[PDB]
RNA sequence: AUGAUGUCAUACUUAUCCUGUCCCUUUUUUUUCCA
């Protein structure tokens, strides 16, 4: 469901709280499953402040939700690896 | 490849040379017998040998995982 | 700038694991160090094969799949093939017939014949070693058929109890040109079974 | 000197045109050679560089830390220089764009650093005194940069020669703006010198310039606001005039008093505080009456601001400033401008939280029926913002029943496709809570009457707010009412639309929600075979909400329908998985693992076994999906010897539907499935030995995550097992194989441990093959930085070369 | 034609100055 | 910018242009584009000077990335079409005539007058047709044209006719050779290139609707106009494959 | 799927057999 | 915002507390050298660590702060350090607000073989011991009562040696506490072989002289 | 003996996604003719 283009950010996440919008609603930001969403996730930037506030990590909608990762990627603590929100390159 | 991860430490190709890989993995050796406590205290423990000259005998041999390159 | 095969045998304690092409490499005596170790596995030879891997067989037919033990105990398959054949003979009015008037029974045997199966019954399988490397082959050398000991077909069919007919021939023969490494029992080397040597 | 000048052009080429590494040793060159260079060409070379226009952000990113590594390593070099980099970085000090204003702050703090606050001071000296109003706030913006750079006291002596001093008035404004810029840029940095400033602006604030006066009311405000809450004695020596002020000044003069008197009215003592606000109040209702809009939205804010202002009661502000503030700021012109109306109604929602909500209820009820439809929604939604931070305990019964028939007249003349109100109605009547149960059957009996329209988007939002409505309905257990509801809605049924089709089944989805088990009528019986034939409508929405509805009933009600027609949901359900939203078919699985709860998992592990190997199109991984949903819900240990039979079959997409929900299904189970490994060891072994390598990809997907599922329970020899296949199988050619290569590695490398993958890796970077040694090279890396903690301890003995020392000593050292 | 022959201009704009009306850049009530 | 009168200033007799007295400055930036452009441009010396080629393409008032039409004109002769080219592309109102409704008629006529290579082709071929059709209301008419401002194009080729010997450019033309022709007309449009993206100002393109090439986004394409109005748009464009375009401006030119 | 022994070649389609009737140049290769 | 490069590598460092604690510097430690110096316009004052009056400890071992510990007071504040024979050297601050100038490093009481020291104050003085028992101290004189020398960083000496501060009584305080800890626990016999409701489990640990087995039984 | 290589159709992958665009104004040099 992933793309070989368009990186986040790879930038250490910070206090910026990611944000999902309602059409990717519910699956990982990394393996988009869906099994013990665990981890919440943390945008790195202004990703979340400013211009995208309250907007989606990924495609774009409007985000509505936190966004959160899951066990399957904590297990590797994939959690640690950033800004997963979508700059476009 | 990720700009990041050639930024990260570890970061290899097929033109990475061999004495470079051995000198980046005495290095990383150098810096875990550092982070590690039990294993700093064997090796502090082992002679009669102080803590801060451990840290100080380890800081130099950073540098010379770096000391006599290629 | 790079040394010849019998300086690499001079120089490294494994001649025959220096490769022909790998003193042709940047750091042939780390590749060298490095391949010596007893924990070390061979490059798939894909790349040295204008063949891609497990892609060219492209004139055989294989059987698809054989069930475990307690699978077939439980036995899923005949029920599920005569429905499979029903289906078959079913026509296509008949499969929307029964669409929009189901009927009842799809299996229903039990629940703990099943649960038995996946845990009392439970077999483990023979797992292969940390070094196996797979490729076009792999599934067929299982002679290592020990060399000096024969066969249990011709135990059988020679009348070799658990004494062969040739026993006597190999004795005076002693080792054999072929495998002179090879140690055949009761005959050579005074051994269970088939496997009369090794 | 030319010499000197082509170096410069050689490095300003490589650092241009090579590598970045060697842009970084040609800055480290240019900051080794800039005293051999000298300032001059530098400057001469640097100012071009900064005056390109089609120069690339990284490029001036360089070239910002080729002047600072210069500026640190010249110092003062560039002293005669100064007057160049000045009215270069001045368009960059003055910059629109904040990167490059941060940039042009970032060079003014380095030739700050570098040359020295004496220089620019004498620069900006006749600068001072600029009568240009865009010259004078270049000014100000490169003045309040350096005095950032250099700090206060540098040219806080510089300044109060300045500003005292009555050489002309534009001086005198151009440095009360150049002291109002740098404490905006300060914020709580100027609190120490609070007293000082304000000794600095009591001369300018007392002016008979209407500019200077008003820039020094500017400056007392944006200094009230950067050093809060400190320097109460520093201000409140303008206190006293500030009162005159407000009766002395006129227009903009006036609006500045009133700007730094509303500043500085939070900070003062409370009695102090209460005194002014009831001085200038009857000011401040004078000038609720303002024509201009600037001045009328600063009269709001301050308004705003004495509202945040404590110690002003509350009756006596809502005897006093409320019945004209809604007079006159309540207005449809004010509503009409949208930056007004969102600031009148953000002003009214802190005064009604301030001092009350139910006066400002009592005080919009009329205007929530009033007949302007933008004007009534923004008064609604200011209603129902008071409600949601006050409450509905202050409302009285005819006030609320008031408030109910306005918010009814605005649902009748509701003419737009406003939600908004939808939601304010909802908001209001859960405020209400259970005293609108005798509220409810007139409401329902006009919501009824509107369900009789010619138009579908008026019986629309009337399911829509019986669909907001039934959690209400149902907190004071109506159940008769709510059956009526339910047999009307079932009456309703059959709608011909389908926006008003899919609100209805909302509405039923919120009914069924809130009633109970055991009491609708009618029952899940008498209604489920009437659900049956609406699930074969092509509308997404219908289609949508039909799916949740069948998924709460085979959630909740299964002892009322028989598996027969259970089984016909799921063969409907068959053709309703082409649906194209991935919400739908995910709901469609949810209810199929509802139905395997339900009736047991037989035949519909049959039906979707036939099915599965029978699509063979741009669908079915949401049947391989709800397959691993009906196993993981109800024990795959029964699932699973169909499925592995399943595999058997030689139909070329079928093995493949297997795998894929075995993948979903060990991802979905995780630790459970430590039993099954034994199980799906051979067909894993023999997807990985098939010729059909999608096979393999999505067999390396099931050794990813089982992988993940039963890390820490002694799969590692099979997981080793299946990388004896795996790791053979790295020469794979498409992107979606290698990345199943590469998580399925990443998944071994978590699971047995860095040791296994190091040997793999190590016996492999050094091929001669540059393509294969570079790919198992990036593995290893890859290995690498996801363990670089035990990586050390699986590290091999190697011994001490020629070149440098290996064998390493501090391992030989244990005590 | 060359690469230094296209900057002498420039250089010469460099020593004469810069005009508030050579590229009056509108910005106004910065923060 | 000033990209038509920086020529026509430096003719008449001022090299300090930049120091010229004027009410108010223009930005030096449009300046030092100019001369960059000039200088990429066989118009100006190392020392920034008019060459007599300099002088005789502000003989004539047309734009010096038009004049390069010019003077690749009798390089290897094309100069008849690329004269008329450069005379019908100088027009103030915008060409064809499609008014609210109708549309299908106008877009047929349009469609009939299309020729692949850009619409420098296909509306050379409408002042071609209308060549020898007796100049005629009628023609613009019924072809969906307005009959005022291609008038005044067909008064500007006379001009230029005209304005030809002080230059001393014959009216040589190549007789269909239209690849020669766009070689000209890319050797005068150096600059305005692009390959989804421009090579020099690095924005990526869009394609107008009204372009006779608006459909199959080429590899390489030139443009002449770079007028935003709800994209990043491309005005009159023209197909190439960046090969004559390396022989004009080596200079300017590196990396592909 | 279906294999042209006379080819050693791979059909996923039943119509890729089916023309596939080079094939009678391999047929004479393997024929000697 | 500064950079002081040292020739000699920075083993370990202890910071001035600035404000009103003293100056806003920091000793860098090396071998029989602490240089005291501060961020701006102050002296590299290189405090000579005080030797042992005839050690007979090689000179290869320089004398460095293994273990600092600033106790402060109300207003100043007292420099304990540890020397590579690791006795406690109290140290003064005469700085008076411009430089680095005197640090008088006496070395107040002869300490153990200690991992770490941290004096608080009410008579606090924890010192973790590497091998032996860890150390809680309570202070009984002001810190200064040393019967040894002082080798103050105003100290003038032949760059050769510095003040020869033998082992002196623990009159700066007293260790009020020695909590014995098994650690480093090399060797291990356990048994019942003698009366006790639990067996002996003897651990063989410590270092040099400073070595002991302990043998515990439980019951 | 399995490679290079052509846009040839079919297959498959990706919980891939169900899809967007027509400019306000405006000025720019020079030469012959029959009873
Ligand atoms: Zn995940
Ligand atoms: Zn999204
Ligand atoms: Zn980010």
């Amino acid at each position: 469901k992933h793309h070989p283009d368009l990186i986040f950010c790879r930038k250490q996440a910070g206090v910026a709280i990611g944000r999902l919008c309602e059409k990717c609603d519910g699956k990982c930001v990394i393996c988009d499953s869906y099994v013990r969403p665990c981890t919440l996730v943390r945008i790195c930037d202004e990703c979340n402040y400013g211009s995208y506030q309250g907007r989606c990590v990924i495609c774009g909608g409007p985000g509505v939700s936190d966004a959160y990762y899951c066990k399957e990627c904590t297990i590797q603590e994939k959690d640690r690896d950033g800004c997963p929100k979508i700059v476009n390159l | 490849l990720e700009h990041l991860q050639s930024k990260y430490i570890g970061t290899g190709h097929a033109d990475t040379t061999k004495w470079e890989w051995l000198v980046n993995q005495h290095r990383d050796s150098y810096c875990s017998y550092m982070g590690h406590f039990d294993l700093l205290n064997y090796f502090a423990i082992a002679e009669n040998e102080s803590k801060a000259r451990v840290r100080f005998n380890l800081m130099e041999k950073m540098l010379q995982p770096c000391g006599p390159p290629a | 700038n790079r040394f010849t095969v019998a300086e690499l045998k001079q120089l490294v304690a494994r001649p025959d694991v220096v490769e022909m092409h790998d003193v042709t490499a940047q750091d042939p005596k780390l590749l060298v160090h490095l391949k010596a170790t007893r924990n070390s596995v061979p490059v798939p030879r894909h790349w040295c094969f204008k063949r891609k891997y497990l892609q060219g067989k492209r004139g055989i037919e294989k059987p698809p799949f054989e069930l475990p033990d307690f699978i077939k105990r439980t036995g899923i398959q005949e029920m599920r093939e005569a429905l499979q054949e029903k289906e078959e003979q079913k026509t296509m009015k008949s499969k929307m017939r029964e669409k929009v008037r189901p009927k009842m029974g799809k299996i229903d045997i039990d629940y703990q014949k099943l649960h038995d199966a996946f845990f009392k019954w439970q077999t483990k399988p023979k797992l292969t070693i940390h070094g196996d490397l797979y490729y076009e082959g792999k599934e067929f050398e299982t002679r290592l058929k020990k060399p000096g000991d024969l066969s249990d077909e011709l135990r059988i069919s020679l009348g070799m109890p658990v004494p062969p007919p040739w026993l006597i021939a190999m004795q005076r023969y002693g080792p054999p040109p072929s495998y002179p490494n090879l140690k055949i029992p009761g005959l050579n080397s005074p051994l269970y079974g088939d496997v009369f040597g090794t | 000197e030319e010499q000197k000048e082509r170096k410069i052009m050689k490095l300003l080429l490589k650092i241009k045109n090579g590598t970045p590494p060697m842009r970084k040793a040609a800055l480290r060159q240019i900051t080794d050679k800039a005293r051999e260079f000298g300032a001059g060409p530098l400057f001469n070379q640097i100012l071009p560089l900064l005056m390109s226009p089609t120069l690339e952000d990284q490029e001036r990113h360089l070239l910002v830390k080729v002047i600072d590594r210069i500026l640190y390593k010249l110092d003062d070099l560039v002293r005669p220089y100064v007057h160049k980099i000045l009215v270069v970085i001045e368009p960059l000090l003055i910059d629109e764009d904040y990167y490059a204003r941060v940039e042009g702050r970032e060079i003014i703090s380095n030739l700050a650093k570098a040359a020295g606050l004496a220089t620019m001071i004498s620069t900006m000296r006749p600068d001072i005194d600029n009568m240009d109003e865009y010259v004078r706030n270049t000014t100000a913006r490169a003045f309040a940069v350096v005095a950032s750079a250099l700090g206060i006291p540098s040219l806080l002596p510089f300044l109060k020669a300045v500003c005292k001093s009555k050489k002309s008035w534009q001086a005198r404004h151009t440095g009360i703006k150049i002291v109002q810029q740098i404490a905006i840029l300060m914020g709580c940095a100027i609190l120490p010198h609070l007293r000082s400033l304000v000794e600095i602006i009591e001369h300018g604030l007392v002016d008979e310039q209407q500019k200077v006066r008003t820039i020094s009311a500017l400056a007392i405000a944006a200094l009230a606001e950067a050093a809060t809450p400190y320097g109460i004695e520093s201000f409140d020596s303008v206190l006293k005039p500030l009162w005159k002020g407000i009766r002395q000044h006129r227009g903009k003069g006036l609006a500045a008093f009133l700007k730094a008197i509303g500043y500085l009215i939070p900070l003062m003592d409370a009695e102090y505080a209460n005194y002014y606000t009831r001085e200038v109040m009857l000011i401040l209702i004078r000038e609720f009456q303002s024509p201009d809009e600037e001045m009328k939205k600063i009269v709001l804010k301050v308004v705003k601001q004495c509202c945040g202002t404590d110690g002003v009661e509350a009756n006596y502000i809502k005897t006093e400033i409320l019945p004209p503030f809604f007079k006159h700021f309540w207005q449809h012109r004010m509503a009409l401008d949208r930056r007004n109306y969102r600031q009148l109604v953000d002003t009214t929602v802190e005064l009604a939280n301030k001092v009350g909500a139910a006066e400002i209820i009592s005080r919009i009820v009329d205007d929530l029926k009033d007949e302007a439809e933008q004007y009534r929604k923004m008064v609604m939604e200011t209603i129902e913002k008071i409600m949601g931070n006050l409450g509905a305990a202050d409302i009285d019964h005819k006030l609320e029943e008031q408030l109910i028939d306005g918010i009814l007249y605005a649902f009748q003349e509701q003419t737009t496709e406003d939600s908004v109100m939808l939601n304010g109605f909802g908001t209001v009547v859960n405020a209400l809570g259970k005293r609108v149960k005798p509220y409810l059957p007139q409401i329902c009996g006009t919501v009824l009457w509107r369900l009789n329209n010619k138009s579908a988007k008026v019986r629309q939002q009337a399911a829509d707010l019986i669909s907001r409505t039934a959690v209400v309905m149902k907190t004071c257990q109506e159940e008769k009412l709510m059956g009526h509801l339910g047999v009307v809605l079932y009456e309703y049924l059959g709608e011909e639309y389908p926006e008003v089709l899919g609100s209805i089944l909302g509405a039923l989805k919120a009914i069924v929600n809130v009633i109970g088990m055991h009491k609708m009528t009618p029952p899940i019986k008498d209604l489920l075979p009437r659900l049956t034939p609406i699930l074969k409508n092509r509308h997404e929405k219908v289609q949508e909400n039909c799916i949740d509805l069948v998924g709460r009933i085979a959630d909740r009600g299964a002892e009322y329908v028989s598996a027969r027609e259970w089984m016909r949901i799921c063969f409907e359900l068959l053709e309703l998985l082409k649906a194209h939203k991935k919400a739908i078919r995910r709901a469609t699985v949810n209810t199929f693992g509802y139905i395997a709860k339900a009736i047991g998992p037989h035949d519909v592990l049959a039906t979707l076994l036939n099915n599965l190997k029978v699509q063979e199109r741009q669908n079915r991984v949401c049947t391989t999906v709800a397959i691993a949903i009906v196993a993981e819900t109800c024990s795959p240990f029964t699932v699973l010897p169909a499925l592995m039979n399943e595999y058997r079959v030689p139909e070329l997409n079928v093995q493949n539907g297997v795998l894929k929900s075995l993948s979903f299904l060990f991802e979905y189970i995780g630790e459970m499935g430590k039993d099954y490994i034994y199980a799906v060891t051979p067909l894993l072994e023999d997807a990985l030995m098939d010729r059909d390598l999608v096979h393999r990809q999505t067999a390396s997907a099931v050794v990813q995550h089982m992988s993940l599922g039963v890390y820490g329970f002694g799969c590692e020899d099979s997981l080793n097992h299946l990388l004896n296949y795996v790791w053979p199988n790295v020469f794979e050619t498409s992107p979606h194989v290698i990345q199943a290569v590469m998580g399925a590695l990443e998944g071994l490398r978590v699971a047995i441990g860095p040791c296994r993958m190091l040997q793999y890796c190590l016996q492999g970077l050094f091929h001669p093959a540059r393509k294969v040694r570079d790919v198992y090279w990036k593995i290893y890396n890859s290995i690498y930085i996801g363990s670089q903690d035990a990586l050390i301890a699986h590290y091999p003995r190697i011994y001490n070369d020629d070149k440098n020392t290996y064998i390493r000593y501090e391992l030989d050292y244990i005590l | 034609e060359a690469v230094p022959v296209e900057a002498y201009g420039l250089a010469m704009l460099r020593g004469m100055g810069w005009k508030p009306g050579e590229g009056i850049g509108r910005t106004f009530n910065q923060v | 910018s000033l990209g038509n009168v920086v020529l026509l200033l430096k003719s008449l007799g001022i090299h300090d242009l930049m120091h010229f007295d004027f009410l108010d400055p223009p930005p030096y930036e449009t300046l030092l584009l100019a001369l960059e452009q000039l200088y990429a441009l066989g118009a100006l010396n190392h020392l920034g000077e008019l060459t007599t080629s300099g002088r005789k393409m502000a003989e004539l008032p047309v734009d010096p990335m038009l004049s390069k039409m010019i003077l690749a004109s009798e390089k290897y002769s094309c100069s008849e079409e690329i004269l008329t080219v450069a005379a019908m592309l100088s027009v103030n109102n915008s060409i064809f005539y499609r008014p609210k409704d109708k549309v299908v008629h106008a877009d047929n006529a349009r469609v009939n007058f299309f020729l692949p290579g850009g619409d420098h082709l296909v509306l050379l071929n409408v002042y071609t047709q209308w060549a020898e059709s007796g100049y005629s209301s009628q023609w613009c008419y019924e072809n969906f044209v307005q009959f005022r401002s291609m008038r005044r194009a067909r008064d500007v080729r006379e001009q230029l006719e005209g304005l030809l010997e002080r230059v001393e450019v014959g009216l040589s033309s190549c007789q269909g050779d239209y690849i020669r022709v766009r070689k000209a007309i890319t050797a005068g449009y150096f600059y305005h290139t692009a390959r989804y993206r421009t090579v020099k100002q690095q924005q990526t393109v869009f394609i107008h609707p009204n372009s006779s090439l608006f459909e199959q986004q080429p590899r390489w394409l030139l443009y002449h106009e770079l007028v935003l109005t709800t994209k990043e748009f491309m005005r009159q464009v023209l197909e190439i494959e960046s090969s004559w375009l390396l022989e004009v401006a080596p200079h300017y030119y590196k990396a592909k | 799927s279906y294999e042209c022994k006379l080819c050693l070649t791979l059909h996923n389609n039943e119509g890729s057999y089916l023309a596939h009737t080079k094939h009678q140049t391999n047929l004479a290769r393997r024929a000697a | 915002k500064y950079s002081e490069p040292l020739e000699e590598h920075g083993n370990f460092l202890i910071t001035v507390p600035g404000g009103s604690d003293g100056p806003s510097g920091v000793l860098i430690c090396s071998e029989n050298y602490i240089t005291y110096k501060n961020f701006g316009d102050q002296p590299d004052i290189r405090c000579p660590i005080p030797r042992r009056r005839n050690d007979l400890d090689d000179p290869e071992r320089g004398m460095i702060f293994v273990c600092s510990a600033t106790h402060k007071t109300k207003s100043m504040f007292f420099f304990l350090a540890q020397t590579e024979q690791g006795d406690i050297f109290k140290i003064t601050l005469e700085t008076d607000e411009d430089m680095v100038t005197e640090i008088r490093l006496k070395y107040f009481d002869t300490v153990p073989v200690a991992a770490a020291m941290c004096v608080l104050k009410t008579g606090f003085l924890f010192v973790a011991s590497e091998f032996g028992n860890h150390y809680l101290y309570q202070i009984a004189h002001l810190g200064d009562d040393d019967e040894e020398p002082e080798f103050s960083s105003a100290m003038p000496l032949e760059e050769g040696d510095t003040f020869f501060f033998q082992p002196r009584p623990l009159k700066n305080l007293v260790l009020v506490d020695e909590l014995d800890s098994l650690s480093p626990i090399l060797f291990c016999q356990i048994a019942d072989l003698a009366n006790e409701d639990t067996p002996q489990l003897y651990v063989a640990c410590g270092r040099g002289p400073r070595s002991s087995l302990r043998v515990l039984r439980h019951g």
